[PDB]
DNA sequence: ATACCCCCCCTTCGGTGCTTTGCACCGAAGGGGGGG
């Protein structure tokens, strides 16, 4: 009762909506007469051009227009929480409020902004259905009323998701009913109509996907989805419920799953015998269910990596051993040339961003990879790195690298060099090794780096374990130093197997079309 | 009591809207009992859902400091506001404070919180404390009085701050006095026993009446330094096509610098390792280019219309550079900031205490700090930088995800 | 029933900026899970 409103208002520029509104449907008269008794929604004079749509469901109120013209509200909410952030608690009840929407109040000057027109017309003294900062208003509302309970007694944990009022306590049965009880009572005395004591649940429980028990926690059980024929829109929807199934199965790979999917609601596509093979091993994996476990702030989080291939990685947070807290998988592929330790660098930033905000504090790591090996890489990479904190763990596939290329000239080598061209308004690759070894060459589709790159590739092709090469361009100096594995460019990957084939390899760059050294026979057969 | 001034947007463009970044427990912990102090004696006021506007903040440790602090980042409204102070006061540079022995740096920003704001700009400055695994969501707080950190909170204030400090100036014309943001440069020609005399007499004198402030740079001793070529006496091929490929890269630098007798030098494909004669028209060549080089750049000259940018390169082994220009290839000031104390124990660290003394010269030397572009991928800065950030100020910056392969400044 | 918002997950566009003409890159959208 008393609530104090909210102020309310539009974006400047025109009033509220102006739409026709319908009075007769499929009745639908008596369900509203009702509020005007103790006022949710009251009578109106025929004095409000703020005339709204009407919509009754078995009252979702359309308002398509006010929507899109009511003024930006900021977001109340940022995220769902997560179960393995829950401390361990003893008693536990959820409260769940009866519609959480027709107790509290709407703004004085506001009401003229809206009308129901039935005839006659109703203002609302109360929020509406589908609009901006309803979730807001409430959740506002429903702090100003929790607060001074935890104020009184920080023991008690409450949490809150949308119109729903977890409590937990570490104290006995009894006292803790004595405790919610004298919560209802508090929420009762500003004006909630929560349900009845008996009604409350007891564990374990069903939430947003996750039950939850005394000790355990996991997802709601999930089937895989099985056809015959497959059209792309299912194979979506395999992909959103592996992706979800993924945060406490260990071990579930949906990447060559994923691409099918670039082939491509309800077109059909064939299949492929990998997808077949992997969604029986997944439907394995799934078929026994496995349990999460609970925070213990007198502990720390400890960290897995493990690679499965091709740029996959998965990460199992626990804090017991081999009792997880959580599970999940990095597979996501940004720009186009990458070793496996800028993703592995990758993986770990996004673990420990996610870590900090479930559970406000950082993991330390355990990695597969030596301590030189990362020692060597962040002094040797010309951008800046870091890595929190992680200790060496042996498990294979192990993370290295692969190449080294030399940052000196060797003697025993051969000295090449590289050049190509194209046409600005289709190329062509040539050019003169320190014996005059040329291997000019043709091909269509390509630009000066495409020849460039398919110079490297001859020259790797035509020498021995040792050589050195001299180049005109610095744009393969840019693909080829960052020790990239995979690659868009096929020629790319060709170019990094022949290394890996050879020893030792040294580059340099000169300048382009100047004549300056060995730039004058590779910039005159092309 | 104290009245204000009010301020106004520039009409056209919207206001704050940045989504508030996680952070780490004891932050929030400390965040905590900070704004509820800062709330109880009316520094700030709570607001509801009808609030559309959200600025971030975090809980630093200041140098040498105990206890903790707060910072809100207020770049989107120095963004919308600059106009604000680019016309409605402006505090001229002082040139001298360039060529001062020494200056001291002060945080006076605490008198900012005992002048009241505006009433309708008091919404604008509204920020969002976050929560642990979002179980609740943020308590927007509102700053009822002129915010630290803020870029307009210095030009209503100074005028209450030169009132203060004109017995200061009088009795003391020598010290050369620039207030940037919160903190305040007051520079001497003085010993360090006379510097730091001085430097607390000012500090007892601002006790003296109201205003309570809680590490020594020296202008004059920062010298740019200047590229040079290698010398040696037995060059390789290799070795003299690296000094012609510098030579090209710095002739976009220096309009006077030519290559053209060691361009005709190599004609033929000779192999790398080989030891290859130098004559003495290329040692004239080299003497003349080591000569352009020893000289600054000529023709340089600074405008403050345009902003400034400041570029960072890694060498290694503990070592960086920065790059301060405004216009390409001609380079207001170069430098080195080397250290091997913190390599073994961080990284980003030395990236972040680059940027801050970058930034601190920056204001000493020009006044206003530098538009960074860091060699540091997006989200592993924006992970950690607040876990070394000491200064109050907040640079601008934005990541060149273009690979600065060349690194000439030092081989 | 057909409209309404939050984190996560992917794939596929557009636009940026030369690294200037392909290319590497990143942000915004379009579906998926969870639902509210
Ligand atoms: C089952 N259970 C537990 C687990 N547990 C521990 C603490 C709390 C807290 F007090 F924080 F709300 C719980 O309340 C919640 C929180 C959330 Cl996100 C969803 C749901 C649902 N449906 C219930 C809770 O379920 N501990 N002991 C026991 O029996």
């Amino acid at each position: 009762s008393p609530i104090e409103t909210v102020p309310v208002k539009l974006k400047p520029g025109m009033d509220g909506p102006k739409v026709k509104q319908w009075p007769l449907t499929e009745a639908l008269v008596e369900i509203c007469t009702e509020m005007e008794k103790e006022g949710k929604i009251s009578k109106i004079g025929p004095e409000n051009p703020y005339n709204t749509p009407v919509f009754a469901c078995k009252k979702l109120v359309d308002f398509r227009e006010l929507n899109k013209r009511t003024q930006d509200f900021w977001e109340v909410q940022l995220g769902i929480p997560h179960p393995a952030g829950l401390k361990k608690k003893k008693s536990v009840t959820v409260l769940d409020v009866g519609d959480a929407y027709f107790s509290v109040p709407l703004d004085e000057d506001f009401r003229k902004y809206t009308a129901f027109t039935i005839p006659i017309r109703y203002q609302y003294n109360v929020l509406p259905q589908g609009w901006k900062g309803s979730p807001a208003i409430f959740q506002s509302s429903m702090t100003k009323i929790l607060e001074p309970f935890k104020k009184q007694n920080p023991d008690i944990v409450i949490y809150q998701y949308i119109d729903d009022l977890y409590v937990g306590s570490d104290l006995e049965i009894g006292q803790h009913r004595t405790k919610i009880e004298e919560l209802r009572q508090h929420l009762l005395r500003w004006g909630l109509t929560t349900p009845d004591k008996k009604h409350q649940k007891e564990p374990p429980f069903l939430w947003m996907g996750y039950e939850l028990h005394p000790d355990k926690w996991t997802v709601q059980p999930i089937v895989l989805p099985e056809k015959d024929s497959w059209t792309v829109n299912d194979i979506q929807k395999l992909v959103g419920k592996l992706n979800w199934a993924s945060q406490i199965y260990p071990g579930i790979k949906v990447r060559q799953l994923s691409k099918l999917l670039r082939g491509t609601l309800t077109e059909v596509i064939p299949l492929t015998e990998e997808a077949e093979l992997e969604l029986a091993e997944n439907r394995e994996i799934l078929k026994e269910p496995v349990h999460g476990v609970y925070y213990d702030p007198s502990k720390d989080l400890i960290a897995e990596i493990q690679k499965q291939g091709q740029g996959q990685w998965t990460y199992q947070i626990y804090q017991e051993p081999f009792k997880n807290l959580k599970t999940g998988k990095y597979a996501r592929m940004r720009g186009a040339h990458t070793n496996d330790v800028k993703q592995l660098t990758e993986a770990v930033q996004k673990i420990t961003t996610e870590s900090i905000v479930i559970w406000g504090k950082t993991p330390k790591f355990k990695l597969p990879i030596q301590k030189e090996t990362w020692e060597t890489w962040w002094t040797e990479y010309w951008q800046a790195t870091w890595i929190p904190e992680w200790e060496f763990v042996n498990t294979p596939p192990l993370v290295k690298l692969w190449y080294q290329l030399e940052k000196e000239p060797i003697v025993g080598a051969e000295t090449f060099y590289v050049d190509g061209a194209a046409n600005r308004e289709l190329g062509k690759a040539g050019y003169v090794t320190n014996k005059g070894r040329q291997k000019v060459v043709p091909l269509t589709n390509t630009t000066n780096q495409k020849t460039e790159l398919q110079a490297i590739y001859l020259a790797l092709q035509d020498s021995g374990l040792e050589v050195n090469i001299v180049t005109n361009s610095q744009y393969a100096l840019g693909i080829i130093q960052a020790q990239p594995d995979k690659s868009e460019s096929e020629l790319v990957n060709q170019i990094i197997e022949q290394l890996i084939k050879k020893e030792k390899v040294y580059l340099a760059w000169v300048p382009a079309h100047k004549g300056i050294g060995g730039n004058e026979q590779v910039d005159k057969l092309v | 009591p104290i009245e204000t001034v009010p301020v106004k947007l520039k009409p056209g463009m919207d206001g704050p809207k940045v989504k508030q970044w996680p952070l780490t427990e004891e932050k929030i912990k400390a965040l905590v009992e900070i704004c509820t102090e800062m709330e109880k004696e009316g520094k700030i006021s709570k607001i509801g859902p009808e609030n559309p506007y959200n600025t971030p903040v975090f809980a630093i440790k200041k140098k040498d400091s105990t206890k903790w602090r707060k910072l809100v980042d207020f770049r989107e409204l120095n963004k919308r506001t600059q106009d604000f102070w680019e016309v409605q006061l402006g505090i001229p540079h002082p040139a001298g404070l360039k060529k001062k022995k020494s200056v001291t740096v002060l945080d006076v920003g605490d008198a900012y919180f005992s002048v009241p704001l505006d009433e309708d700009f008091r919404k604008y400055t509204a920020f969002t404390i976050p929560s642990i695994n979002n179980k609740t969501p943020g308590i927007r707080y509102q700053y009822n009085v002129l915010p630290q950190g803020w870029k307009g909170s210095p030009a209503i204030f100074q005028s209450s701050m030169t009132k203060i400090l004109e017995p200061f100036k009088k009795q003391n014309p020598d010290i050369v006095i620039y207030q940037y943001m919160d903190d305040l440069y007051v520079g001497s020609d003085l010993e360090i026993g006379q510097h730091r005399t001085k430097i607390e007499e000012l500090r007892q004198h601002l006790l003296r009446w109201g205003l309570t402030t809680p590490y020594e740079l020296h202008p004059d001793k920062w010298t740019v330094q200047p590229i040079v070529l290698p010398e040696k006496d037995s060059w390789t091929v290799n070795d003299i096509q690296k000094l012609v490929g510098k030579l090209n890269w710095a002739s976009q630098i220096y309009p006077g610098i030519k290559v053209r007798q060691l361009s005709k030098l190599l004609r033929g494909t000779k192999a790398l390792t080989e030891v290859i004669p130098l004559t003495e028209e290329a040692e004239l060549e080299l003497a003349e280019n080591r000569e352009i080089l020893k000289e600054p750049v000529h023709g340089v000259y600074y405008d403050p219309s345009k902003d400034l940018i400041a570029e960072i390169q890694k060498q290694g082994q503990g070592q960086w550079t920065y790059q301060i220009y405004q216009e390409p290839f001609k380079n207001l000031k170069t430098g080195k900031y080397a250290r091997m104390r913190g390599a073994h124990t961080n990284d980003v660290k030395q990236l972040t205490e680059a940027v801050q003394k970058i930034t601190t010269e920056s204001i000493v030397i020009w006044g206003k700090t530098p538009k960074f572009k860091l060699p540091i991928q997006k989200e592993t800065w924006e992970t950690w930088w607040t876990e070394y950030w000491q200064a109050t100020w907040i640079p601008e910056w934005e990541f060149v995800n273009t690979p600065p392969l060349v690194k000439l400044w030092y081989q």
